[PDB]
């Protein structure tokens, strides 16, 4: 069971040619951002929300 | 009737590389170089060399242009990729199945011979400031950089990430050195899905047999605590609590593992109370307001941290850890059910099998199995391995984490935070 | 050996099976040890009324909170005590509830799913508390430049028509609906005709067709004797709507032109044109040497924090075009960069370019479909708007039959000399004029 | 990027008769600047092919 | 520093371009036939007949 | 709140090939764009005289 | 608003000496109170001070009771005229000890930076008791700045 994705919790960061730049595991959010009133930081000298090479037919 | 799904080839070399491919009849491929050169191997005089490395991946070689790296791979419609964690950098390729070729030679010419131009070096360096900045914008980046600065006094100490000062000051003769002494034989594995081992055996003959650098995969984690305080302004208040735990690989781990799902990882449903969560149940008694509260685990291969992370407003921020806290006390004092732990192995196994259902995520484990282990241990024996972690052991691990030197970060309005001293 | 095209062959026939209620129940089996099942309902916000704009966002916020079978807690307990995760989500054409779960874990997962698709106890203290929760979700929603620009759009493009409407509704209508509001929607619309019991990985799709007539038929008797809502075409308006917002760091813009829909061919070679220009984000590490020519100016000159192509679908009709996110000073050369090439491709697309675009979809498309549950999404999606699986050696075929005249021909037919639908926000005092703009979907030179 | 932006002639044009931010209220008070204009160089091309048999 | 422009790709741009350019010529050949009044091509024009003798 | 935001009816100004919400605006759009250039190909032929 | 970047350069003008940072640092690891804080703004607050902050922050503290008026050069009725004039003054805070929690540790800042800035420091005495001036003493028997000019 070792890699620090599968005991979701340390960071990992991802670069790539195509597509945008990853960070990290586990630590909260998801159940943070339901109790609501987190914005969060939004675009302020920013990469792509969501990345896309997720296209379909 | 599907296909009868093939066997995962494995082969350590007596050089001491890795190969490991399987064979999934998949329209796509997928091929990763796994290396022991993450962050920890860094040391006080070149911060940030694997950072700026892992931003490299496309500049030239001899014998792949920077031009051709880019042209060439997205011609074919493939990817790049690069992961770099505190213990490994794993470069990731992916193609159609007709296609490996191509990225294949791409992957070797990045990984053995980058050569690192002095102007495509100068001209990279503000790809440090972006990137970090890009990251830093979760709040919770920053709190796992400094838990780690606080933690050890050493090499996972060090951040994924290039600290500011060095921007700009890390030198084509630092990549070279972290490339000649890190990206080595006994310190690498290749990975291959929709690929053959033949092949795979091949390339790693022909081209992976590289060594002369440094050997450990213990340079050695000194675990020493204490606690990093960052006021901010900022929204609500982010906290984790910590202390050392166990080794990656060990039983102790598999322990912790459990009593991360005794207390409570990430929920299981779109919005809700998350009912089988001990430590979010625990808090919400007496907060009655926005917050947010998990477990974290942390394991690597000679060190491991294990805790819990806290999310909220500025004036709750010392009972949400407070009531966190006490909680794991309680699981320390003997009260933990049989069901309780059976819910929490469900809830990793199950958890544990999403993990590797898709070829990235089946990859990376691979990989990672491959550097910390030397082998390749399948779904059926992982999920033994969890089975015989008995209520005993993880009350064990909340006894270990209560009584032993903890480690803290935090980021906020830190007025009403705690300081380890006041927990 | 295996050839890329024997790899197509490979991936087993989605089986497709249908109760007498008229729920489809589909599945695609694999040696996966755990699984993704899933309900896909034809409801979402084109069939809601402006008087009950939230009600099927409304219905998702109490979806998981509640049955006659099992009250409150109940529902979570059971899903996150086997180690299952329980998902939801609505579009303005599709609204679907999913478990990832155990593969043996299957028959509860199929009667959970039953249970809360049927037996939803919309309790009016839950309604209540869910009223707050969407009313906080819609200030947070605000400060999303990306959620907003999109809705914008959308409200611009199918001005006065149900697509204008967003998922979430207006403030007012979170305000006001009632559990009657509530009950009214959900019985006109989870009707079994309009649903789809989708599952992937390690199944039987006998197991799935047993449990679906075990769970799910208990919607016969008599069903839809007295109303029947179909689809009414949208009115796509070639129009701009501009937030003037110099307050906030970076523009938004997305520009588009009206799209086909679902079902169209001509939706392949749009998607092969949208590769050739592709996305961009300054975390990309290619930056000068990127194939796309708007991605490489881009990176070049820093036009741009962000951009990325899309072919937005519903039901015929669809929103075809570039988002992107720029510093105030950019937003002129962006629009500009990135009309050029519309035009560009529209007029002189070349061949090889062209296989580019192919390639980057053909692996798209295969690196989506990868686990039970994108794999269960696109079964459930696929019924729903094609009302089929097609399969993936049919994409292979339908995306090799495009060439460089098949790019310029469907370009030409969806860009040139047509009106764009215009949102933007943020500091846009440099966004172009609509004239400009609209002067954009031309060449005097062609 | 856009050659009629950065051209040192045709960026001279683009500030004055393309890009030039205007009011949007102008009267057709505010004709008479380009109508004096075309009066000038109509007078200019009158002017010539009379001074060519004076 | 012309062999840079030979290629595949050129092949198909030209072609692309073709139909166009010829609509040019076009535009230019009855552009200049009409405000020169070339009563050597427009005497066989159907209806401009101003030569009416 | 953003979610309040319709854009206002425009039936006033609306040429009357596109008066109907139920009614694609592609089926009118060359009859519509034609009037236009027609005028200016008219106004171009009639400034060429 | 104007005087918000001065913040910044000022900041910048002092943190040039190394000295400053680590003494600004040994006081936020120390106390976990009231002398943690740094007579140098924090970043995230540069333009975030409010004109309110201020008027709270003079109204109470520039109070009588926290106060001293010295003239050299100047008479003593001139002073006690404008002092009871003009600086009578109370509405605030009392306490000079809202109280200093001392509590001990490190901070750690890799720097790259010619050479190597360190203090290290246990808690003492207050001013003006006895035991500072054994303090004062220790200094001198250990070494405070030189005497001699290159020595
Ligand atoms: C011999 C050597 C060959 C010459 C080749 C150079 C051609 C350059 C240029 O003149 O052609 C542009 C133009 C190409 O424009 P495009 O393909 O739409 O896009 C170019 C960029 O997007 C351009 O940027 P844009 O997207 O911002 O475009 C807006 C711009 C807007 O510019 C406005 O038209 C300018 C109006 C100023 C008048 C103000 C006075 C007020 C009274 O329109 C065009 O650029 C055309 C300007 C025409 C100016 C008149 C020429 C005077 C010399 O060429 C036209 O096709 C010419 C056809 C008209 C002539 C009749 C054909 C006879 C044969
Ligand atoms: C010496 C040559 C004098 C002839 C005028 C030359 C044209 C001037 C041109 O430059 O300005 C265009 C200007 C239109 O410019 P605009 O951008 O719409 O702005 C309005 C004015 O700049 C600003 O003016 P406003 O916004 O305060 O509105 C003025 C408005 C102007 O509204 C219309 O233009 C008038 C159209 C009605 C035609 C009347 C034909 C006269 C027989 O109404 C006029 O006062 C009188 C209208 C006459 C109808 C009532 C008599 C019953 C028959 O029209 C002229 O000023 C109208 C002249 C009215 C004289 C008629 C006197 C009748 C008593
Ligand atoms: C030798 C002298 C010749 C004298 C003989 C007289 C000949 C008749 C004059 C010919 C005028 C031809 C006008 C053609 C202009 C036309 O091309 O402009 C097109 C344009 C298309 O607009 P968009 O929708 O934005 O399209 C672009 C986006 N893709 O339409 C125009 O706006 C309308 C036409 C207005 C005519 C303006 C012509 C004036 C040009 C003369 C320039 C004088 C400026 C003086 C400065 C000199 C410095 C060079
Ligand atoms: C190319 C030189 C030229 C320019 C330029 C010129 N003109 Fe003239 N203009 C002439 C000549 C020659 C005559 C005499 C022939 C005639 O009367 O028609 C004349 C005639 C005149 C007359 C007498 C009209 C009459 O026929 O009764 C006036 C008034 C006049 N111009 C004003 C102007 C003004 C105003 C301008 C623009 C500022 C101008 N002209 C531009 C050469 C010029």
């Amino acid at each position: 069971m070792l890699s620090v994705a599968a005991r979701s919790g340390p960071f990992a960061p991802v670069l790539s040619a195509t597509s945008r730049g990853v960070a990290g595991a586990l630590r909260p959010l998801v159940q943070a951002a339901v109790p609501a009133t987190s914005e969060s930081p939004v675009l302020d000298l920013k990469r792509s929300v969501l990345c896309r090479e997720s296209l379909r037919g | 009737v599907p296909p009868h799904p093939q066997d995962l080839e494995f082969t350590r070399l007596p050089n001491g590389l890795v190969i490991a491919s399987l064979e999934n009849y998949a329209p796509a491929s997928r091929i990763g170089l796994f290396i022991k050169a993450g962050s920890r191997y860094e040391n006080s005089n070149n911060l940030g060399t694997s950072h700026l490395l892992r931003l490299a991946s496309s500049l030239t070689t001899k014998g792949a242009s920077s031009f051709k790296i880019t042209r060439g791979i997205e011609a074919v419609g493939g990817k790049l990729s690069v992961t770099s964690t505190r213990e490994n950098m794993a470069y990731t390729v992916e193609c159609l199945r007709d296609d490996v070729d191509i990225l294949m030679e791409f992957l070797l010419n990045v990984t053995t011979a980058p050569e690192f131009r002095r102007w495509e070096v100068a001209a990279l360096q503000p790809q440090l400031r972006i990137d970090k900045a890009v990251a830093l914008q979760n709040p919770q980046a920053h709190v796992i950089e400094n838990l780690h600065a606080a933690a050890y006094r050493n090499a996972l100490a060090n951040s994924l990430y290039c600290p500011d000062y060095r921007i700009g000051k890390v030198t084509p003769v630092e990549l070279h050195d972290y490339v000649q002494n890190h990206f080595t034989s006994a310190r690498m594995a290749l990975i291959g899905l929709g690929v053959s081992h033949p092949v795979l055996k091949q390339v790693a003959e022909q081209f992976l047999n590289i060594r002369g650098g440094l050997g450990l995969s213990g340079a050695k984690a000194k675990y020493h605590g204490g606690e990093i305080r960052e006021q901010n302004g900022d929204s609500l208040v982010h906290a984790a609590l910590v202390a050392e735990s166990a080794a990656i690989g060990s039983a102790e781990a598999n322990a912790f593992s459990v009593l991360q799902h005794v207390l409570g990882a990430g929920p299981h449903v779109k919005r809700g109370s998350n009912a089988t969560s001990s430590l979010y149940q625990a808090v919400a008694k007496g907060v009655h307001q926005p917050f947010d509260v998990s477990a974290f685990n942390a394991s690597y291969s000679d060190s491991g941290l294990f805790g819990f992370y806290t999310i909220s407003q500025a004036a709750s921020a010392g009972d949400v850890i407070k009531a966190a806290y006490n909680q794991v006390k309680t699981i320390a004092q003997g009260n933990l059910s049989n069901p309780d732990v059976q819910a929490a192995k469900n809830k990793l196994k199950a958890g544990y099998l999403m993990s590797v259902e898709s070829s990235e995520g089946f990859l990376d484990e691979v990989g990672s199995q491959a550097l910390a282990a030397g082998s390749y241990t399948p779904p059926s024996t992982v999920l033994q391995q969890i089975d015989a972690v008995a209520d005993a052991d993880v009350i064990n691990a909340a006894k270990k984490f209560v009584s032993g030197r903890k480690s803290m970060a935090a980021s906020g309005n830190l007025g009403h935070t705690p300081f380890i001293d006041e927990l | 050996t295996a050839t890329y095209a024997q790899a197509l062959q490979s991936v087993p026939e989605t089986q497709v099976s249908q109760l007498d209620n008229g729920l489809r129940v589909a599945s695609e089996q694999s040696s996966q040890p755990t699984c993704t099942v899933g309900v896909w309902i034809d409801a979402g916000s084109r069939y809601e009324s402006e008087k009950n704009n939230g009600a099927g966002y409304f219905v998702e916020h109490l979806a998981f909170k509640g049955t006659k079978n099992r009250p409150g807690n109940a529902l979570e307990k059971e899903v996150e005590s086997m180690g299952a995760h329980l998902n939801a989500y609505s579009t303005r054409e599709h609204t679907a509830y999913y478990i990832k779960a155990l593969s043996k874990d299957l028959p509860k997962a199929v009667e959970l799913l039953a249970d809360i698709v049927q037996n939803c106890s919309l309790e009016d203290s839950q309604i209540e508390k869910e009223r707050d929760v969407i009313l906080q979700e819609l200030q947070e929603n605000d400060t999303s430049m990306r959620d907003v620009v999109f809705n914008y759009l959308h409200a611009t493009a199918f001005q006065g028509t149900p697509l204008a409407q967003s998922v979430e509704g207006p403030s007012e209508n979170v305000r006001k609906l009632s559990r009657a509001d509530l009950t009214e929607y959900l019985s006109r619309h989870y009707k079994a005709p309009r649903m789809v019991l989708a599952a992937a990985g390690g199944l039987e799709h006998r197991q799935l067709l047993d449990l679906a007539q075990k769970h799910f038929s208990g919607l016969s008797g008599t069903y839809d004797e007295d109303a029947v809502p179909t689809l009414s075409p949208c009115r796509f308006t070639g129009s701009q709507i501009c937030h003037r917002e110099d307050g906030l760091p970076l523009a938004h813009v997305a520009i588009a032109v009206e799209g086909p829909g679902w079902a169209h061919p001509d939706n392949v070679a749009l998607q092969v044109a949208n590769a050739i220009i592709g996305h961009y984000d300054c975390t990309y590490g290619g930056g000068a040497h990127l194939s796309s020519p708007l991605a490489s100016i881009a990176a070049t000159n820093k036009l741009c924090q962000s951009f990325q192509t899309f072919n937005i679908c519903y039901a015929d009709t669809g929103l075809l075009g570039a988002h992107f996110v720029c510093d105030h000073m950019s937003i002129d050369d962006m629009m500009f960069v990135l009309q050029g090439q519309w035009m560009r491709l529209c007029t002189s697309a070349t061949e090889s370019e062209v296989l580019r675009g192919k390639n980057l979809l053909r692996n798209a498309l295969v690196s989506h479909l990868d686990g039970t549950t994108p794999v269960c999404e696109d079964i459930g999606r696929s019924l729903l708007t094609y009302g089929r699986r097609i399969p993936l050696a049919e994409w292979e075929s339908r995306i090799a039959e495009v060439d460089a005249r098949v790019v310029r021909e469907v370009c030409s037919k969806y860009f040139y000399d047509q009106c764009p639908a215009v949102a933007g926000f943020g500091p846009i005092e440099q966004l172009p004029d609509y004239n400009r703009i609209r002067s954009g979907m031309f060449w005097l030179r062609f | 990027t856009n050659i009629r932006k950065s051209h040192p002639l045709m960026k001279i044009v683009n500030n004055a008769f393309i890009d030039l931010p205007a009011p949007s209220n102008i009267s057709s008070w505010w004709n008479f600047g380009s109508l004096l204009g075309i009066c000038l160089i109509l007078q200019i091309l009158t002017g010539l092919f009379l001074a060519m048999h004076y | 520093m012309l062999t840079r422009f030979l290629g595949p790709r050129y092949r198909q741009l030209a072609r692309n371009w073709v139909p166009t350019a010829g609509l040019w010529g076009a535009v230019g050949a009855v552009g200049l036939v009409w405000a020169t009044d070339w009563r050597l091509i427009l005497d066989w024009v159907p209806y401009i007949n101003g030569k009416f003798k | 709140s953003h979610t309040d935001i319709k854009v206002p009816d425009f039936s006033d100004y609306r040429r009357p090939e596109v008066l109907d919400s139920t009614k694609s605006s592609k089926e009118s759009s060359e009859a519509r764009k034609g009037f236009s250039y027609l005028v200016t190909a008219t106004t171009t032929v009639g400034v060429a005289y």
